[PDB]
């Protein structure tokens, strides 16, 4: 299929979130993100992976 | 020339001040108007202040 199947403007086909916060606690250890899909971005949550 | 310039005398006091104790619950009540939820141990949204 030739249209409304793929895109042509410029998006990043993966991109890494470097984390906001971060505590390293005595046997734990939190992060905290802010992923922020664009406009017209539609992202499903199975790609994601820390 | 003396400490009378940035220096106040004051009464002695076991207690070493009175500070405030703040009371936080986090999962039952809303958030204040300007805090948000942050699950560090230091912050939670405070939802009553007294003195100890």
């Amino acid at each position: 299929p030739t249209h409304d199947v793929t895109t042509d403007r410029s998006q990043r086909l993966t991109l890494r979130f470097v984390p906001v916060d971060r505590e390293a606690t005595t046997y734990l250890y939190k992060a905290r993100f802010t992923l922020a899909v664009g406009d017209n971005r539609v992202l499903d949550m199975a790609s994601t992976y820390f | 020339k003396g400490v009378q310039s940035w220096t106040l005398l004051t009464t002695p006091d076991v207690t070493c001040g009175a500070e405030q104790v703040y009371w936080s619950l986090p999962d039952l009540m809303q958030d204040p108007v300007t805090f948000r939820s942050t699950q560090q141990v230091s912050n939670y949204p405070v939802v009553g202040a007294e003195l100890m």
